[PDB]
């Protein structure tokens, strides 16, 4: 899970939720750092002998039903934020009335 | 028998608008409402002796969500007097205005009643509400109930007009 | 980091090794990656 600007700015709002399970999300600099750590002289020499899987996933493999978990986290955040906006809007309407 | 009761004494640019809605009792049970308006044509500025105690209709709001509970809680005037989930209202309310000028109200008094559906179409007693204000340009309760939607309206207007008994024989 | 990785705990960034059951977390190889990451943090990476 990488947090960057662009077309993934809509999925960043749940990154805090997943992270409080003991999983961690990465920023773009952190994943730059992790993948540049695959170019160290020891990993480089270790690739000439064995193809290298580098699971840089921050523990998202241990979450059962990641799709449903993320969907319900996003639904909870959206259904809190919209009702908070609407109660404020209705209170503003009442105060203007 | 007869029973009169003054409802509103307004100060409009046309003059005092006396509102008398004196009802009619046939041994206790009301028979007819009978509302009448009189208008003291002229211009009157006495606003201390000016009021309008209007009773509201069974106004139904429009909602479909769980934010409805949060909105109803947010309303400080509403007081919890039932233990069933909220999705819609049909309040039969009643308020009391006091004018200090042409349009602004010196105070607002609202007590009303609360309504919503019950179990298996088996409805029983309900509770009420409360509200005060001061130097206000509108009533939050009534305007809220209306703004969400129109009342219990057993009147939808037909599409196009045709005559009924039109002519010189009317 | 070799002395820092907790027991029975898989680090977030780990190199996997392929055995009969498939790719699985391999402690020494992941620790070799993470020590290179220390070297990249305290000293940095050479790319000439």
């Amino acid at each position: 899970w990488t947090r960057g600007t662009g077309l993934m700015s809509a999925n960043n709002i749940i990154a805090e939720g997943i992270e409080k399970l003991g999983v961690r999300t990465f920023s773009q600099k952190e994943m730059a750092f992790n993948i540049l750590g695959l170019l160290t002289p020891e990993i480089v020499q270790l690739c000439q002998e064995e193809p290298v899987m580098a699971d840089l996933n921050g523990g998202l493999q241990f979450i059962d039903n990641l799709k449903d978990f993320t969907s319900k986290l996003r639904t909870d955040l959206l259904e809190t934020a919209d009702i908070r906006r609407a109660v404020s809007i209705e209170s503003a309407i009442e105060q203007k009335v | 028998s007869t029973k009169a009761e003054i409802k509103a004494v307004l100060n409009q640019p046309s003059g005092k608008l006396v509102e008398v809605v004196g009802t009619i009792y046939r041994e206790g049970k009301p028979v007819m409402e009978v509302t009448s308006q009189f208008l003291y044509r002229g211009e009157y500025n006495d606003y201390c002796n000016t009021f309008q105690k209007v009773t509201e209709t069974p106004v139904q709001v429009a909602f479909k969500s769980a934010k409805d509970l949060a909105v109803l809680r947010s309303k400080e005037w509403f007081h919890l007097e039932k233990d069933v989930q909220f999705d819609v209202l049909t309040f039969r309310c009643e308020s009391t205005y006091k004018f200090k000028s042409a349009n602004v109200y010196s105070s607002i008094k609202t007590t009303g009643q609360v309504l919503l559906e019950l179990p298996t179409k088996e409805v029983i007693q309900v509770g009420s509400v409360d509200y005060e204000a001061g130097t206000s340009y509108g009533n939050p309760v009534t305007d809220y109930l209306s703004r969400n939607g129109k009342t219990i309206e057993e009147s939808v207007i037909f599409e196009n007009a045709i005559p009924l008994s039109s002519g010189e024989e009317l | 980091v070799s002395s820092t990785i907790p027991s029975q705990t898989i680090p977030f960034l780990h190199i996997q090794k392929k055995t009969k059951d498939g790719w699985e977390y391999n402690k020494k190889l992941s620790s070799l990656y993470l020590d290179g990451l220390e070297s990249a943090a305290i000293n940095g990476l050479t790319f000439k």
